[PDB]
């Protein structure tokens, strides 16, 4: 998913633009990212219980 | 770039550029060329 970002791939952001708008970028695509993992953990943590 | 004539807004001129190395130092370095901003790209990472 590409969250938002002009790209999906992390390396293509580092090699196309600037590190004042790939740094927004990367924000993006993290706090997507960390956003599953945590659904993950959530959905994980109803079903042990 | 170095052209005599453009043509005019409405009738805009198209050109195709492709198999051939790409140098973008060489319109860079003039300094006339001043206003280059660039969009969903790096000036600097052009020639990478």
């Amino acid at each position: 998913s590409k969250f938002g970002a002009i790209s999906s791939v992390l390396n293509d952001i580092f090699s196309r633009l600037d590190p004042p708008e790939a740094e927004v970028q990367i924000d993006r695509l993290i706090t997507g990212r960390l956003q599953s993992l945590q659904t993950y953990v959530t959905q994980q943590l109803i079903r042990a219980a | 770039f170095n052209a005599t004539r453009f043509a005019s807004v409405y009738a805009w001129n198209r050109k195709r550029i492709s198999n051939c190395v790409a140098d973008y130092s060489v319109l860079y370095n003039l300094a006339p060329f001043f206003t280059f901003k660039c969009y969903g790209v790096s000036p600097t990472k052009l020639n990478d």
